């Protein structure tokens, strides 16, 4: 009784999805960190330089 | 006058008045201030300079 | 001082190939800054390649020296 | 502006290894121009009319290396030390 | 009040060498009588500005890798 | 030779990126400032990749 | 006189720039230079790695082996280099080491030398290779702004922290072996004093 | 120059030099994300540029300052809903291919969403 | 600066002119080829002057910290 | 000195030997770096080996 | 969140491992579900629930919803289990 | 006897593989050959040689250092020092005053005649040049030889008893002395100690 209703709203969202055809990971996915990508720290800012105005 | 003195003229000490301009100033400083070197009077072409808009509310 | 030249002919032959490989994969471009599926594909390849050439040329010279000396 | 930096030993040791680096370079560019760099050519042989092109580029950098050197040096006229 | 160092003169200098290499590849200024033309004199005065903001560039990239690598 | 050989690394670097970077001659702008950065981001992946495969077991 | 203020702003915009400009010229030299720490500074806390955690952590020690081993390069051990050519040199009387690239050895010999690292003042150096900069004052200006950047003119030290970094990151992305990695363990702090009000973050 | 012209010019460039001085002040602690490139600035730039064409005629023609006000706010609340997007997809980008395929959903969602939007309001008004 | 880096120079304006008049037609040496290396090596001195010049400017009008006219 | 001056020998050796291998590779293979024979890069390195060889003593000296 | 790009349809990936008749296969052929309204129906679907779970688990793994409805179930199970026995 | 000394240098001198094995009792009693820079402090630990009474003497020996200082031109950080105590010898209590405080022990080693071997060491981060360019890089290596020992523990009946308090010592506390002169490699200091040994002069 507690996941019944819970579990009906799991399949049914997941039947609509793949009526839909919407094979994608749906939101909130975290992936390991295997499939993470990593994060580039490296920023260069751009070269100062004095407005012509 | 932008901000009129009206506001809180009854008091002498202009306090709250001080801080009411001082917060429009900086509500119109907030919009106008990295620009202020590019298109207004810091400009280093002195000739097209225009005057920085929060002038009259500083 | 021999163990240290050894390694440091090894990477920079493992530098050079790698620019090398690249080059040849066009992996080098200025829209994005992340390599593609694609690319990183391509640079594996590239480098199965160079490894397999290398071990065969290894495994003949090994055979037989035909160097001029 | 030249300075003191190397050794008379150290500097012929930098020489020589520029030396040998622009043998290796004139070698490339010896056999990209006599094209005996090719897909279409297969065995460790030379034929003789990429010999002759190899022996007119060795001859062309023989006779030109000292001179085009000495006169790199009279242009550039760095100098002395101290 | 500034003080440079022999090395910082020989990559200055070694950054002229590679600038000028690849400018006079890319422009092709060798073929005249020894007087640039002034096509030639403006391609180069291009390359050699984009050298320096590239050098610039490659400079700072450099140095911040190694110290991302560091912290 | 450590030294000698991070030089060697960054000089083919900066000239991998240069050479794709500057094809078309134009004078760089302040896109082509960020385009450098990206290049050499790529060039160092590519690096990364190439070396672990070579390093791969078997 | 009409001292409107849009105006009047005219004559009192100049003074107020004239104002702005010794006060900034105060506040980067003395204020901001004082107040302020540049390059993410941050206190930093080592720790030693435990016996506990060094359990079967370095299974390998000689990196030369493996770089033999796995490296793209024709094997070393052919007895062909002896004398496979030949070439003019002599009056090598001491141990010579050679730098690969056609571009980097004269770099990589310049800061292994010590008498490289001598300091030498404009008015020594204003002598370029093919220009000489003594009369030419505008671009001997240029030259010293372009020296003056601190990028282009390093210290030893950080020269040699740039390459050790650089190399320790080529070998962990190349080998992925963990002895050129730190054996410390860092935890890092920005210990940031927000009692100024010249310096504030975001 | 005169003395009060070098001044007064010192003083401008001074004024615009700011950035050249904050810039080698930067903190440890700090969540630092990829910046929006250049070409994506200027995109939106002309994005937005292209609102103020569309938008012109009407607040020119308008006399009374209220419902200017009123366009400009129901217009910042439509543009602000998406820089909301922007931003969140932007600070979490790891990447300049991330940071370049959010500023190019934000600009393309302005050019078909807001240009709707706006000539919908610009109509009723 | 050392002698060195003289030698390095001389080396590359010799290889750079090597592939300008062999790089073409690959003939044998002659005598007008001297003039045409006299003439590659004047070209070149010239363009490096050129392209340092430009390169040194540039990276001195680059802004480098506040300007102080005194 | 002799041992000084055979390991600069052997160093300018393995020098040469990878910069033409490598030469020889880059000139040769194809298709994106994925295809290339290694009977034609050996020949190939054989060929470049021996007009490095008859390049040397001209190029390479003291002077 | 994820962009396109970024990815990896672990779904799609255990679609296309799926066998070929399947249901999930016959509702991404168009088959459309709708939950019993008897209450013979709801009594009978009452048992599917673990084959549900189980089945969503394997399709969208690493999600945020199934996980944690995975986590509570188990974590009910157990405690149930224990209360009963006790 | 058989002279078949083992030399620590490398990634070793920062992990020495005793302690990165936990083969202590598999190390112990061998030859170790190491190569770094004393500390001024001293540790005296009561016992008798050949029927004398005098004192043990233990010295800190820094085989690596490691610098973790982005910010050169800012701060003069300090560096982590991984080091290992070295049993200097014996002297008697009456002649206890006689060392010197940072003494001399060993000779410094010769500087290499490679010159690409005057850099920053990768494992160790040592410089053997006689004359750094950089004085904060500057630092002098000395080569010694020893035994590696085990540390030593309570023993009521065996008159081994130390007062830290008192300053009062009769066996070697590994863990205290490096507690007391504040040596990062405490781990390593617990793990073992080295007891310089030398030809009979």
């Amino acid at each position: 009784q507690k996941y019944y209703t819970h579990m009906e709203h799991l399949w049914t969202v997941h039947v609509n999805r793949l009526n839909q055809k919407i094979l994608e990971d749906p939101l909130y996915t975290f992936y390991p960190q295997e499939l993470n990508v990593p994060k580039h720290n490296i920023i260069v800012p751009t070269i100062f330089r004095d407005t012509p105005q | 006058t932008v901000v009129p003195t009206q506001t809180f003229y009854q008091m002498q000490d202009y306090y709250m008045l001080c801080g009411l301009r001082f917060e429009r100033w900086f509500r119109c400083d907030l919009v106008y201030h990295d620009q202020r070197h590019t298109k207004f009077d810091q400009v280093k072409n002195q000739k097209n300079y225009k005057t920085y808009p929060c002038y009259r509310e500083y | 001082s021999d163990k240290r030249k050894i390694q440091h002919e090894g990477i920079i032959a493992l530098i050079n190939y790698s620019t090398l490989c690249a080059q040849k994969c066009d992996v080098l471009k200025g829209h994005d800054d992340k390599i593609t599926d694609t690319e990183e594909q391509c640079l594996r390849v590239c480098a199965e390649k160079i490894r397999q050439t290398f071990e065969f040329t290894n495994d003949i010279y090994l055979k037989n020296p035909n160097l001029t000396k | 502006s030249t300075r003191k930096i190397f050794d008379s030993e150290e500097q012929s040791f930098i020489r020589l290894v520029d030396k040998f680096y622009l043998g290796l370079s004139l070698t490339k560019l010896c056999a990209q121009s006599c094209n005996l760099l090719r897909n279409d050519i297969s065995g460790s042989a030379l034929t003789q009319k990429e010999k002759d092109c190899l022996s007119i580029c060795y001859n062309n950098i023989e006779k030109t290396q000292s001179a085009f050197y000495a006169k790199v040096k009279t242009t550039m006229n760095l100098p002395a030390v101290e | 009040d500034t003080e440079v160092s022999n090395h910082n003169y020989t990559q200055a200098v070694a950054y002229l060498n590679r600038a000028t290499s690849s400018c006079v590849k890319k422009c092709d200024s060798l073929n005249n009588n020894g007087s640039l033309s002034s096509k030639q004199e403006s391609c180069l005065k291009t390359c050699a500005e984009n050298h320096a903001i590239a050098t610039k560039i490659h400079a700072e990239y450099i140095r911040k890798l190694a110290e991302s690598k560091y912290l | 030779m450590e030294q000698n050989t991070t030089q060697v690394f960054s000089d083919l670097a900066y000239k991998v990126c240069f050479k794709v970077i500057n094809d078309k001659n134009k004078p760089f702008v302040l896109h082509d400032e960020q385009r450098l950065a990206n290049c050499l981001t790529r060039y160092v992946e590519a690096f990364n990749v190439t070396s672990e495969y070579f390093f791969r077991e078997r | 006189t009409f001292g409107e203020l849009q105006t009047a702003d005219d004559y009192l915009h100049v003074l107020q720039l004239r104002s702005q400009n010794k006060w900034v010229k105060n506040y980067w030299n003395r204020s901001l230079q004082e107040t302020g720490k540049t390059n993410k500074a941050h206190v930093i806390s080592p720790q030693e790695q435990l016996r506990l955690s060094l359990i079967n952590q370095y299974k390998s020690l000689n990196l030369s082996s493996s770089i033999k081993h796995n490296a793209p390069f024709i094997n070393r051990d052919l007895y062909v280099f002896d004398d496979l050519f030949s070439y003019n040199l002599g009056d090598i009387t001491t141990k010579k080491s050679l730098f690969n690239d056609k571009n980097s050895f004269l770099t990589s010999y310049s800061y292994l030398n010590n008498n490289s690292w001598n300091n030498n003042e404009f008015d020594l150096i204003d002598n370029l290779p093919f220009t000489t900069l003594f009369d030419n004052n505008d671009l001997f200006n240029n030259y010293k702004s372009f020296f003056q950047d601190s990028i282009f003119n390093s210290p030893k030290k950080q020269l040699s922290s740039d390459s050790k970094q650089l190399f320790k990151h080529i070998i962990y992305r190349s080998i992925k072996n963990n002895i050129i990695q730190d054996y410390t363990k860092l935890v890092k702090h920005e210990d940031f004093d927000e009692y100024s009000r010249w310096i504030k973050r975001s | 120059m005169d003395t009060i012209q070098k001044m007064n010019y010192e003083a401008t460039v001074n004024m615009g030099r700011q950035d050249l001085i904050t810039r080698e002040y930067t903190f440890y602690s700090d969540y630092e994300f990829i910046p929006i490139q250049e070409d994506r600035k200027q995109q939106m730039e002309d994005a937005l540029n292209n609102l103020h064409k569309i938008i012109h005629p009407t607040v020119t023609q308008l006399k009374k300052k209220a419902n200017v006000q009123e366009i400009q706010d129901r217009v910042f609340r439509k543009l602000q809903g998406w820089e909301g997007e922007l931003n969140t997809c932007v600070f979490s980008a790891k990447n300049v291919r991330d940071s370049n395929f959010c500023a190019d959903r934000f600009t393309n969602r302005i050019n078909t969403e807001g240009v709707e939007f706006v000539k919908q309001i610009l109509r009723e008004y | 600066m050392d002698p060195v880096l003289g030698d390095v120079i001389a080396t590359r304006i010799y290889k750079a002119c090597f592939k300008h008049v062999y790089g073409k037609n690959m003939k044998a040496y002659s005598e007008k080829d001297e003039a045409k290396f006299d003439q590659c090596l004047t070209s070149y001195v010239e363009s490096y002057k050129s392209v340092t010049n430009h390169f040194i400017t540039y990276l001195g009008q680059l802004p480098k910290k506040g300007l102080s006219l005194d | 000195e002799d041992n000084y001056a055979a390991d600069v020998q052997r160093q300018f050796n393995r020098t040469a030997f990878d910069s033409l291998y490598k030469i020889c590779y880059n000139s040769l293979v194809q298709k994106n770096g994925s295809t290339i024979d290694f009977q034609k890069q050996i020949d190939c390195h054989q060929r470049l080996i021996q007009v490095f060889a008859k390049i040397a003593p001209i190029v390479v000296k003291v002077e | 969140m994820i962009l396109p790009h970024n990815n990896r349809q672990l779904a799609r990936q255990y679609f296309d491992s799926l066998p070929e008749n399947d249901i999930n296969r016959k509702y991404y052929e168009g088959l459309k579900y709708e939950t019993p309204k008897t209450f013979f129906g709801r009594f009978l679907n009452q048992f599917n629930i673990d084959a549900k779970l189980d089945t969503l688990s394997k399709f969208y793994t690493y999600q945020k919803t199934i996980r944690a409805t995975q986590a509570e179930l188990q974590e009910d199970r157990k405690s149930y289990l224990t209360n009963s026995l006790l | 006897a058989k002279d078949q000394p083992f030399d620590v240098d490398g990634f070793d001198a920062k992990v020495y593989p005793w302690v990165r094995e936990n083969n202590v009792n598999d190390w112990e009693y061998k030859l170790v050959k190491m190569r770094g820079y004393f500390k001024d402090q001293r540790f005296f630990v009561r016992r008798k040689r050949d029927g004398k009474e005098g004192f043990l003497v233990f010295a800190p020996f820094v085989t690596a250092v490691e610098r973790v200082n982005h910010r050169l031109k800012q701060k003069d950080l300090l560096p982590v020092e991984y080091s290992v105590f070295v049993n200097l010898g014996w002297v008697p209590v009456e002649n206890k005053k006689d060392v010197e405080l940072g003494g001399e022990v060993c000779p410094p080693m010769d500087a290499p005649t490679d010159s690409t071997l005057f850099v920053n060491d990768t494992f160790t981060g040592f410089n053997p040049d006689p004359a750094n360019p950089e004085d904060t890089e500057q630092v002098t290596l000395t080569e010694i030889t020893g035994i590696v020992r085990r540390g030593e523990q309570q023993d009521i009946l065996a008159r081994r008893r130390n007062w830290n308090k008192e300053g009062i010592y009769n066996w070697v506390d590994l863990d205290y002395m490096g507690k007391i002169f504040r040596l990062f490699n405490l781990d390593a200091i617990n793990t073992a100690y080295i007891e310089r040994v030398v030809p009979s002069f």
